[PDB]
């Protein structure tokens, strides 16, 4: 899978 | 932070593993986490292959990108957790890495 | 769920380890979590002893009480996580378990 | 030196482990050794819990006190030995540390 | 059988690993083996990343296809070998799996 | 430390 | 990489 | 348990 | 190079292990390899003892002689391989080293 | 029982290991124990080879003879102990088994 | 080395 | 067993 970091 | 939980269901089709992720509401998803705050993602193995799968880690083609800070694993190989401590912005792709009891090859989830 | 983070600072006083917990706001606390929802507690080792401490697990005198469901650990011994999956009501006490590079005795945090 | 042998009998009461030590004459004791010469103490696991207990080490809140010099463990987790090589005077308290097959929490004998 | 040898050179570019395979004649290749007889393929790690890479295994998305029969690994993580014992016809894709000393994420070669 | 579960 | 078995 | 060293 | 394969058959006679090597043609031999080129020797365990034997390595009384360059082992203890990379001339003797499930002593093949 | 202690001094001569046993009185011996009662034998590694030796176990060509009941090992590979619990009469021969940091071959003391 | 058990 | 290297 993919992880998207939007802090 | 937020603690998210995903079940990693592994079945066999045509003799080979298939990874199906289910979320808290029992819905099938792709087990992606768009993350907005520091937290954890916990993956629980539900092995339905009869091949003795156990997590051994989580693998990355770009392991130094900082998106995921750490990986932790339970002693029985039934759980792995991703830790995102310092909120590095961007996206990363990963593959679960598992041992099996049928042979000495490691098992990867699809790229 | 909630993902909580605590730093386990270990110093030496009179030659022996002292465990000081600090929370997200850098405050000293006792590193207790009164938990109200399913989630994770992540403990980060800050070893200031020069004795090469590494987590090897989390120990319980009443390990079958169900309060904590699982323990995960990082490969470098710098992180351990407690998972509370199924919200069993009650209280449990635990001690960190660590290896050290000075001798072959395991290190425990106080009972 | 003297080689002393103690059996660590572990039963379950109310679902939780109980540690009962027996000596060479099959008597229940507290598995303390007042030691007067350099030697070894060998602890033999008799697990009657059905929880797959195995020793993983011996833990100390004051691991640098020198009372016990080293710990050794068998590959099957059925034996642990304490070595007292250099006769440091004083007293120390320890807790056995065990893995189990029911969950990923470590088991400790009482403080 | 034939024993083939390939060097796995790992460098960093833009902070991330790059895998370059070299053959017996020191030529860059893609480290594919079209195999016609039972034998071994030995991969030798040349880590030029300063990230403490060590092989931990070889991973497969289709680990039960029989193309590779077994994987062996050296104790120092510097060598992995693929064994092809029973000449199952077909093609398989694999990714090296490596630990590193900078973080607790596993490293994968590209899919 | 101690953990208190109040579900 | 890829392995091709041609027995 | 406890260990008492009396050398 | 050449990839050679030998089966390590272990039986019990008078309660103790007996090592019988068989070659590719199913013939009993002494499992010696006079080697003339760089290559691998793969040893496959056929344990007929009921004592749960697994390879744990290959041991040498003269381990720095350079005759064998490396040893690799499969995760299940069923295979060990000797690598001879740099063709150091001479002769060396080795003993297989195995764990067993009956006791915590390691098993050696004869000197 | 009796607790006996022997130091395993390992030097290199002509590039290869030499095992010299010393007893409690600092005398060179062959590190044999004629044993008359149940007890332990503790072997302490003094590695003077610069090859990073660590004990990994104790090996036996006749591992089921009952002369030695169990082997225990310290986490740092500096100590191994033989346990003789049930006084089986007879004689057995053993070889120390050690890892080293120069190569992936195991080291054996002479047969 | 060798071990000789004389119980 | 024994290994004999004859390069
Ligand atoms: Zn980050
Ligand atoms: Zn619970
Ligand atoms: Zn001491
Ligand atoms: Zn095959
Ligand atoms: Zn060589
Ligand atoms: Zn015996």
């Amino acid at each position: 899978p993919q992880i998207i970091n939007r802090p | 932070g937020l603690a998210q939980f995903i079940k990693v269901n592994v079945t066999l089709e045509n003799g080979e593993p298939v990874f199906i992720y289910t979320d808290a509401n029992g819905q099938v998803c792709q087990g992606d986490i768009t993350v907005t705050q520091a937290g954890t993602i916990t993956y629980l193995l539900n092995d339905q292959t009869l091949k003795g799968l156990k997590f051994v880690g989580v693998g990355f083609v770009t392991p130094f990108d900082g998106i995921i800070d750490a990986v932790t694993i339970s002693s029985d190989g039934m759980l792995v957790q991703l830790v995102d401590l310092d909120k590095t912005p961007g996206t990363t792709k990963f593959q679960f890495v598992l041992s099996n009891t049928a042979n000495t090859l490691l098992v990867l989830s699809p790229d």
